[PDB]
RNA sequence: GCCGAGGUAGCUCAGUUGGUAGAGCAUGCGACUGAAAAUCGCAGUGUCGGCGGUUCGAUUCCGCUCCUCGGCACCA
RNA sequence: CGGGGGGAACCUGGGGAACUGAAACAUCUCAGUACCCAGAGGAGAGGAAAGAGAAAUCGACUCCCUGAGUAGCGGCGAGCG
RNA sequence: CCUGGUGUUGGCUCUUGGUCGCGCCUGCGUAGGAUAGGUGGGAGCCUGUGAACCCCCGCCUCCGGGUGGGGGGGAGGCGCC
RNA sequence: GGGGGCCUGACUGCGAGGCCUGCAAGCCGAGCAGGGGCGAAAGCCGGGCCUAGUGAACCGGUGGUCCCGUGUGGAAGGGCC
């Protein structure tokens, strides 16, 4: 009855016997882990879906209020105008048919894609057979293709988060900065609640919202009630 | 199957309970025999009847007990011993107390119980714990002395 | 009659037969069994007082025996 | 119609990350075979019924499509 | 103490059939009829509402006319109703 | 006629399968210190071995090695990169 | 009939009025409305160069609709396209 993770402090801090709720959560997560470099909690969880028919291979987003500036980056792909708008709005990687070229050669740094319909085809094809499914060809159905590249990269930097159920039905993302106001954590929490609830593919057949976990990067872990 | 038990506590462990021994099972297989019966207001009550009954019985003994324990534990118990100024030529057996208090003074309590390992006969007087009813003990002051 | 019930009759009729389903799941009837039949229970025994029987009928039975059992 | 099942090179069997394919038997060349068969060595040798598809990448994963087999219920 | 045994037709229940029709004929149909039985009567039967019906009413049961041959019942067909 | 369920048709008992709840435990294509099951957070963790040096042991197999420990201990290691 | 362009009427609502019919069928169509498309536009397009590629009624499915629901609100079931 004695294991191996000094973290045992924080460990005792947590008592997974209850799935409790969103807010109480924000609170105790914060209280829970400010190790080397104050917490950067995260929520992770899974839904009653299935891989086979991609009608459930969801992903997307929902800004969920509160500032930002770093994570799985992106490429703004279009023309001068977009260079300006999307670049300044919130775009680490900035190019279009140009950056596409570069890539074809060897340069590139963007899993996430935001190609506007002014080099949309340019990127989609020129790079189609370049980015491949590593999750990079801007495909019109993943906050990846459209008019306001400025807007998507924009929030990407301004206060973003995204969806992407991994291998067997789980997603990972932030909903309430470190020590940051408990209530705030509650807010982004529920916000994602919905975003998700929405993305929910019509192919579900039972208890959809499954394992609802809020936990921290390196810290405790326990489920919460996307409800009260 | 409200199998009300007479001789049962599982196996022949009498009047311990009532359990479910399915239809015939219970029926002609275990109780026809005659080790119990089945519910009925007649039975359920019956139980209640003798149960209540024992309740009154026990409470009761508790009571006669109390009357004598009080009267006695209060009163002093004196007795005439025969000898020197220590053990007497004879001995003081708690029973001895028994006939002694019993008819010499009034109230009879069975020999058997009481607290007396070796007869005591060291002469003089002792007061000890002689249990009279279950968890209601009677301790008393028996002064005994050479009747000279 | 020498085969009723004891505690209330059961020696009785019956007209039966059938067809085929599908019904409110793709089809109409399917009918063609004008047939007729029987329909009944069981028999068991215990004791008046050191000699007896039972006879009777299943259920009503269990009840009964319990009853005259009361006496 | 439903469900379970079989289908890849002349014959027949083999995989659940898929992400790399044959294998045993007949066919071509070569030792042994002084004949033969058989023996060994090799080669040749292929869509995993069809299609797309999830899927980097799956032929064994998804959904629907052919010919076959077994056993139910369809046309009143 | 009582039964039992009868009785043209009517009564209650008990079991309960082909024709013929549907120009065949298997659901359907003659029908719960013909017909065998038990039993009560002088009539049995039913008979004082877990009824009706939808307005805020009715008010035991039986028999007649009306209720529609409409509501409706079905190889929705012969028909039955 | 044979035939699952089921009612009378009751006691004791050896046992083995599926499925979930949970703790454990597993993850070997070639370059890859290195047997990466994914997808996350994401530059540190720990000192209850005071330690990664070594000891044998409990274990798991595609040599290697992964894992849980008893111990022996004396600012050190690994993550980072 | 042979070639090229662009395009969907190989449209709903409907049709006066006739060929042939004993029933039912089946076949002919200017013309009015919306409504598009052909061409600049005069006018053509309600499938094909035509006469054969066909089946009542039932019963049941489905996509509508959003009329019926059995005291009423719903619903099963449900009426018409």
């Amino acid at each position: 009855p004695k294991h191996g993770k000094r973290y045992r402090a924080l460990l005792e801090k947590v008592d997974p016997n209850k799935i409790y709720t969103i807010d109480e959560a924000a609170h105790l997560v914060k209280e829970l882990a400010t190790a080397k470099f104050d917490e950067t909690v995260e929520v992770h969880a899974k839904l009653g879906i299935d891989p086979r028919r991609s009608d459930q291979n969801v992903r997307g987003t929902v800004s969920l209020p509160h500032g930002l500036g770093k994570q799985v980056r992106v490429l703004a792909i279009a023309k001068g105008e977009k260079i300006k708008e999307a670049e300044e709005a919130g775009a680490d990687y900035v190019g279009g048919e140009e950056i596409i070229q570069k890539i074809l050669d060897g340069w590139m740094d963007f899993d996430a894609v935001v190609a506007t319909p002014d080099v949309m085809g340019a990127v989609g094809s020129k790079l189609g057979r370049i980015l491949g499914p590593r999750g990079l060809l801007p495909n019109p159905k993943a906050g990846t293709v459209g008019f306001n590249i400025g807007e998507i990269i924009r929030e990407i930097k301004a206060g973003r988060i995204e969806f992407r159920n991994d291998k067997t039905g789980a997603i990972h993302a932030p909903v309430g900065k470190a020590s940051f106001p408990p209530e705030k954590l509650a807010d982004n929490i529920r916000a994602f609640i919905r975003a998700l609830e929405a993305h929910k593919p019509e192919g579900a057949k039972g208890t959809f919202l499954r394992s609802v976990y809020v936990t921290t990067t390196m810290g405790p872990s326990v489920r919460i009630n996307p409800h009260s | 199957m409200k199998v009300i038990l007479l001789e049962p506590l599982e196996n022949l462990g009498d009047v311990g309970q009532v359990v479910d021994v399915k239809p015939g099972y219970a029926r002609n297989y275990l109780l026809p025999r005659g080790l119990a019966v089945l519910a009925t207001e007649s039975n359920l009550k019956a139980l209640e009847a003798r149960i209540r009954a024992q309740a009154k019985r026990l409470a009761e003994r508790k009571a006669e007990a109390e009357r004598l324990k009080k009267i006695l534990e209060n009163l002093t118990l004196t007795i005439p011993v025969r000898a020197g100024e220590t053990k007497i030529y004879g001995s003081v057996t708690a029973k001895d107390i028994a006939e002694a208090l019993s008819r010499q003074h009034g109230v009879t309590i069975d020999p058997k119980r009481l607290a007396l390992e070796k007869p005591i006969k060291e002469l003089g007087e002792y007061v000890l714990t002689y249990k009279p009813h279950p968890e209601v003990p009677i301790q008393l002051k028996v002064s005994v002395v050479a009747q000279e | 009659m020498k085969e009723g019930i004891h505690p209330k009759l059961v020696p009785a009729r019956i007209i039966c037969g059938c067809g085929n389903v599908i019904e409110t799941y793709s089809t109409k009837p399917e009918i063609y069994v004008e047939v007729c039949s029987k329909c009944h229970p069981f028999y068991t025994g215990q004791q008046r007082f050191v000699d007896t029987e039972g006879r009777v009928e299943r259920f009503q039975r269990r009840y009964g025996d319990s009853y005259r059992k009361g006496r």
